[PDB]
Formats: C-alpha cells, structure tokens, sequence
C-alpha cells in the first residue's frame, strides 16, 4: 500500500517534554521496522513482547509511538515495571506492555551552552499514574500540612522542575530521545502491518 | 513541511487606523511542553534588511513601539497595527520556526490611503537617434495616481499590442503618497515604419472615462 | 550589536560555481547558529540553510538539497556557502542571519541581519548602458509643465544609478525599479518634470553611474521645436 510517518516522528527537531509526552497514532500503513532495527544511531532498542527481527511479518491493529526526552542515566526507568520518578509521576508502563522502546543519544540537539532549562520533568504528585496516564496540570503542591491556596512557603512547592543539559555533562546526564511503540496485537481487522 | 500562507497581499490602509494581517500555517506550530507558539513575524522596508517585530507570535522584541501586537494559537496569527504612521509603509513576513525546514510568507505591502488622485499623462515617439540606433521605444508616463490598479491600453494605429509591451511601477511615493508608472513599448525597426499613429490609454479610479494621450508620427 | 558584513558574490554563469562568506563580528562566533535566506528581486524572502553551534548538523531547504553547501570557519568567525550548478532561478540577494538561541531545541529563529550580496546568475557580457534622450518639450507640452526624460538600454549587471542636473535638481525625479527586457538585458527611464517657463533657461544633463563597467557616460536632453 503506501508507507507511514516514521520520518516525523524520529526526524524530529522538536520532541515533547517527558511529563507531556506526545503521543501518535499512525495506520493505514507498510511499516519497514528494518530501517530501524539496522540503524545504528540507537543506544537502546530494547522489544518486549515480540521479537525485533519478526516484526516485519505480524498485522496490528494499531500502532501508537509515544515520543519525549529524558536524562541519560535513567532511561533504565522505562520498562513495564521498574519503578521509579518517570516511571511512575512521568510515564507509567503496564506490565503486560507488547512493543519496542528506542532511545538514542541526542547531547547535540537538546543541550545549549547555557544549559536548557525548557525541559521540565514532572516530580512530587500526589499519587502514581495509571498506565499510559498523560498529566499535563500542574497545579500548587501541598507538601506539609499548609494550606497551599496559591502559597510557596516552605512547605507548597511546585511540581516541575528543570534538567541542566549543558554539553559538558557527564555521559548519563546528557538527554536521550525515546520514542516506544506500542502495538494493538488486537485481532481486529488490519491496518498497519509490512510487506 | 509546513507552508505559510499570509493574507491579504495588499493592505492599504489611512494614518489614524487600524490595520491587521493573519497568517495560517499548514500544520500546527504550537510547542506543548512549554505553552510556547513557535513562530515569527518579520517586517522589511524597501531596499533594507528585514526585522524582528514577534516573536512566540505574542511577545515584542525590545525596540518596538507599542502600535504593534501579535495574537493567536495553534495555526492561526494575526498582527495587529493600532495606529499607522509614515515609519509604517513596509512589506511583512510571517516565520515559522517549528520544522525544518523555516518557511515564510509572501508579504503584505502595507500602504498608505489616500484621497483618489489624478493621472497626468504624456506620451514619446523614440527619438530620431535612436531610430539610427535599432529600438522603437515608445512610452507613456502616468504620474501621481491612486490606487495602484491601472490598467494601460497601447494602440498602434488602434491596435492593442500583447508581449512587446513593458510597463513598470515605483513604490509609495514619499511626497505625496501617490504612484507613477514607466510604460513602454519597445520594437524593431521592421514594425515601426509601418505604421503613424500611436495612442497610451488607461482607465482609474479618479478617471470618470479613460484620458488617451496620442499623435502622428513626424507631426 | 552585531556587524555581519556578506563577501562574495556577483555575477556567475548558469552551471558555475559561487562561494559566500558572511564574517560576522560583535559576538562569540561559535556559540550561535546561522542561518542563510534568499530574497529573488522583489519577491519575498526564502529559507536556504542552517548550521548548529559545533558546525556538526546543517538543514537545508527543498529547492536546494543537494546543490548547495554551508560551512562554517570558526577560527576566521566566517560563514561558507558554496553554490554548485546554479539555475537561472538561482539569481537572489543572500542574506546572512545569526539565530538566537532560545528554543527548546538548538535551531531557533532569527534576529540580526546582515546586508545583502547579488548573486546574479545568466551569462551575457557585462555591456555599457545605452542612454536615449526623452526630451517631449513639443510631445509633453501640458501647459505648465513638461515631463521630459532618459532611458538606458543593456547594462548589467543590476546595480546602476541615474542622477539629473549633477544632483542639483532632486524634486520630480521618479527613479524607476531596472527590469531585465526579454532579452536578457536591463533597462530603466528616469523622467523629472520641469515648468514650461524654464525649459531652455537651465541646460538639463542624464548621467548614468554603473560600477562594474565604471560608466560615467553624460547627455545633454535638450528641446526640440520638431
Ligand atoms: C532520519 O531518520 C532516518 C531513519 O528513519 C534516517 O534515514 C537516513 O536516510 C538516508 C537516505 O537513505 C540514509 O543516510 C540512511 O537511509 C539514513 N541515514 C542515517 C541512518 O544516517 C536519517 O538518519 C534521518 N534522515 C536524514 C535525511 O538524514
């Protein structure tokens, strides 16, 4: 049939930040994942319920790619368990997740001499988040026992806060870019599968 | 990519006024990590570099009287000129500055309105140094007009000529806020002694019925 | 403030190859990126390429993917273009831009300027203007005044200017925009506008200055009763 976006979605120059990570549906396709998985410009490309070398033979009913950036060190965070301040505040992957994660290095695009502090990764919510749950209000934390009607004092802080990403950090913080695909493996009828 | 398409072309508009142009882009240009609007808005006089008046399509770059303000979101921006001035008479460009590759408008050469004014018309038969030259140039000079559509008619021997005409136009006349136009009618030597009599037409605004400036050639 | 100063440029055969350098000065060369915009005559402004701050990654537009390359010299704080089989549509006035790092990402819109180059691309010798006499005192005679002027016939390349009465006379003067005639070369009619009282009073002179060829070349217009 007719090929579908990958191009827009790992050519791209602007990637959403990681407590609002942009998420796409593409379809109607003829996924090539060869391109992908022969690319060498990955760091991580890590398949959990399938294969990576069988994907180009499978139907799916429809493929989402979730895209945003994160610090080096912990793009481990990103797995159907593995707890942690992304994994859980940010970006909540269930158990039985059937996909692929990619996550490449990208110190060249993300990080400014000044240091970019127009990433924001979200830290200190009230609770965890249910699986794929995309959490874009911030609203005036209560930390304490104040009252945080607008307040910052001491005990009401803000849920956001800033990476550094200057190039002269250290090989784990340096921002990598993480697109993960999760797969429909529904017996629907198909609309995006390889030749 | 993403196109810009920036409308109207021309926006004439009197001192005093108001003033507004919108821009669309094909896609949406609107970061979403920060609530910021990844686009531009640009002005050029003529014969100079462009500017920098917009940026995040609200916000002012330092050095910008306050006549001017960029509104929107998602894929569709304005900029709006409160009051009009004679500093203000420049073409605008909207950027995008989302996707690689930036795009840009088209402009919009923001004039000045005026009463409607009248023509003054005159007409040339090439001179006689140039007949031993090799060019039959023949022109017909509209001075001081306004609005800018005209539309010139060269009869030869009442005869609308097509492809040999040229006709040029300068831009906002800093006197008076009028125009003039240099239309010519050049040929070769062959044509031009077949034929005597040469007429310049033009219908306008301030014209009730067309002004015609003509002759015989040799008089 | 920053001074960009565009090198380079002029005029070029169709299929030759041309090299731009912007040398830019007033800030730390290495630590923005720039940008390169096209502006064909009266037309509009155009994107054409961008560099990154390390001189690493470099985007370029559509119409130009494949035949251009930009570089970047950081120790000689200059910006390379390098023009490889250039079109007749290629003919524009390049202007260097420096970004301004603000974006989330490294490129990022731009906001110094630079002053423009010529590249003017058909091949044709730069011939000397022509300049014909438009004196209608016996075909412009409107009563008061009469319009009278001059016309210069195949000149290039572009930049030329036309002075009347050696720069004395400044009002009534309509410098008109050079179109390039089918043929391929340029022309343009200057025309003043003089009462009819003074016409034989004050001697009246076109005067053509044109750098590349450097010529000077004056006419007398003066009335003919025809
Ligand atoms: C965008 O990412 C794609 C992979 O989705 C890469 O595709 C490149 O395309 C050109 C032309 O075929 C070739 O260099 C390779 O196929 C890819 N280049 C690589 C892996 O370095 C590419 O990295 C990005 N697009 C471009 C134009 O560079």
């Amino acid at each position: 049939t007719n090929l579908c976006p990958f191009g827009e979605v790992f050519n791209a120059t602007r990637f959403a930040s990681v407590y609002a990570w942009n998420r796409k549906r593409i379809s109607n396709c003829v996924a090539d994942y060869s391109v992908l998985y022969n690319s060498a410009s990955f760091s991580t490309f890590k398949c959990y319920g399938v294969s990576p070398t069988k994907l180009n033979d499978l139907c799916f009913t429809n493929v989402y790619a979730d895209s945003f950036v994160i610090r080096g060190d912990e793009v481990r965070q990103i797995a159907p368990g593995q707890t942690g301040k992304i994994a859980d505040y940010n970006y909540k992957l269930p158990d039985d997740f059937t996909g692929c994660v990619i996550a490449w290095n990208s110190n060249n695009l993300d990080s400014k001499v000044g240091g970019n502090y127009n990433y924001l990764y979200r830290l200190f919510r009230k609770s965890n988040l249910k699986p794929f749950e995309r959490d874009i209000s911030t609203e005036i934390y209560q930390a304490g026992s104040t009252p945080c009607n607008g307040v910052e004092g001491f005990n009401c802080y803000f849920p956001l806060q800033s990476y550094g990403f200057q190039p002269t950090n250290g090989v784990g913080y340096q921002p990598y870019r993480v697109v993960v695909l999760s797969f429909e493996l529904l017996h629907a009828p198909a609309t995006v599968c390889g030749p | 990519d993403i196109v810009m398409t920036q409308s109207p072309d021309s926006l004439a508009v009197s001192l005093g006024e108001r003033a507004t142009i919108n821009c669309k882009s094909s896609q949406s240009v609107l970061y979403r990590s920060n609530n910021k609007n990844y686009l531009a808005w640009y002005q050029q006089k003529p014969g100079q570099p462009p500017k920098l008046l917009i940026y995040w399509a609200s916000t002012r770059e330092s050095g910008v009287p306050d006549r001017f303000s960029g509104s929107g979101s998602g894929t569709d921006f304005t900029l709006t000129i409160s009051s009009l001035q004679a500093e203000d008479v420049a073409v605008y460009y909207c950027h995008q500055y989302y996707s690689t590759p930036f795009t840009f408008g088209g402009g919009t050469k923001v004039d000045i309105k005026r009463t409607v004014a009248a023509p003054s018309v005159f007409i040339f038969p090439p001179s006689d140094e140039q007949l031993k030259s090799g060019t039959a140039s023949v022109v017909c000079l509209l001075n001081n007009f306004y609005p800018r559509e005209a539309k010139v008619q060269w009869k030869v021997d009442n005869a609308l000529q097509s492809g040999n005409s040229q006709e040029s136009v300068t831009e906002q006349d800093s006197k008076d806020s009028t125009y003039s136009l240099s239309s010519t009618l050049t040929l070769s030597k062959a044509d031009y002694e077949k034929h005597k009599v040469y007429a310049c037409e033009v219908t306008h605004q301030g014209l009730s019925s067309p002004v015609t400036k003509s002759f015989n050639r040799g008089e | 403030e920053v001074q960009l100063v565009e090198s380079g440029g002029g005029v070029v055969q169709p299929g030759r190859s041309l090299r731009l350098s912007c040398a830019a000065s007033g800030f730390t060369f290495s630590s923005y990126p720039m940008h390169w915009v096209r502006q064909a005559p009266g037309k509009g402004l155009e994107w054409v390429a961008v560099i990154s701050y390390d001189g690493s990654n470099k985007y370029y537009a559509d119409s130009v993917k494949g035949r251009f390359t930009i570089s970047r010299d950081n120790s000689k704080n200059t910006l390379y273009l390098q023009m490889n089989s250039l079109r007749a549509e290629d003919t524009a006035v390049y202007y260097c831009a420096r970004d301004t790092e603000d974006c989330s990402s490294t490129t990022c819109y731009v906001d110094y300027w630079g002053q423009g180059t010529l590249v003017t691309v058909s091949s044709a010798s730069t011939k000397g203007p022509s300049v014909f006499p438009l004196a209608p005192s016996s075909k412009s005679t409107s009563g008061g005044t009469a319009a009278l002027g001059c016309l210069v016939k195949d000149y290039f390349p572009e930049p030329v200017t036309v002075s009347w009465n050696s720069g004395a006379l400044t009002s009534g003067v309509h410098t008109f925009p050079a179109v390039l005639q089918s043929s391929g070369l340029y022309s343009l009619s200057s025309v003043v506008t003089v009462p009819s009282s003074s016409l034989g009073t004050q001697t009246y002179i076109c005067n053509v200055n044109h750098k590349p060829s450097n010529t000077k070349v004056d006419k007398k217009v003066e009335p003919k009763s025809c």
